[PDB]
């Protein structure tokens, strides 16, 4: 084929490889923030299930 | 054939023969016999070929490469625009190798023909060589093996600054 194909394929490859490089750097920045701040969907660490708290009236009033 | 402007060539000035001896020049005889026995048969063989090349005449063209944005017009990191600016420069850089060779062919072609007057009659070709060399050295010298447009640009900016600092004092 002509030079066009090799040229424009190389442009297509470079774009793919470039978009991937920025996503990989963006994931490290994201993972650094979720882990240190716990305000994101990741690195959520368990806290006791509140559904097993006994809400009934007790033998004593002060509860 | 070739373009006589790319490859200038002074016209030949052969003195007309002045034979003042009775003897026969043996050069001029084997030159006749050479024309009849060597030159004549060969020219027929060539005329035969060029009559075939006329029947199957084919054409080919010089490829045009429009200009793309320079490296200077590329945002840092945008590999899409750096790549095309880099390819163009490599094409340009290569055409400059061949320009240098052409300027060298002339200087070599002049040195031979002037012969014992090269120190005087080869000044113009030695001047273009001395000028086109300074430009080449100002563009491509010391770039290294991994030469590219960005290094070419960095070398120029470092030189435009070292000269601006010449007048900033003077």
């Amino acid at each position: 084929d002509g030079p066009e194909k090799n040229y424009e394929k190389t442009l297509a490859i470079l774009q793919i490889e470039s978009e991937k490089a920025e996503l990989r750097l963006k994931e490290q920045e994201v993972r650094r923030l979720m882990r240190a701040r716990g305000d994101g969907p990741w690195y959520q660490f368990p806290t006791p299930e509140k559904e097993f708290i006994d809400h009934s009236p007790k033998a004593t009033p002060d509860n | 054939s070739w373009d006589k402007d790319v490859y200038p060539e002074p016209p030949s000035r052969t003195p007309a023969p002045s034979p003042q001896t009775s003897l026969p020049n043996p050069i001029t005889y084997l030159t006749k016999a050479y024309d009849l026995v060597v030159d004549w048969p060969v020219t027929l063989v060539r005329e035969f070929i060029e009559r075939q090349h006329a029947k199957n005449r084919t054409y080919y063209y010089h490829r045009q490469y429009r200009r793309v944005p320079d490296i200077t017009e590329c945002k840092e990191g945008d590999v899409l625009c750096i790549y095309e600016a880099e390819m163009q420069w490599r094409r340009d850089f290569k055409v400059d190798q061949e320009i240098m060779n052409i300027i060298q062919e002339r200087l070599k072609a002049c040195q031979q023909r002037e012969g014992e007057n090269y120190q005087q009659n080869c000044a113009k070709e030695l001047e273009q060589f001395t000028k086109v060399t300074k430009a080449y050295q100002d563009r491509y010298l010391d770039l290294g093996a991994y030469y590219s447009a960005r290094k070419c640009l960095a070398k120029q900016k470092q030189r435009m600054l070292e000269e601006r600092k010449a007048a900033r004092q003077e």
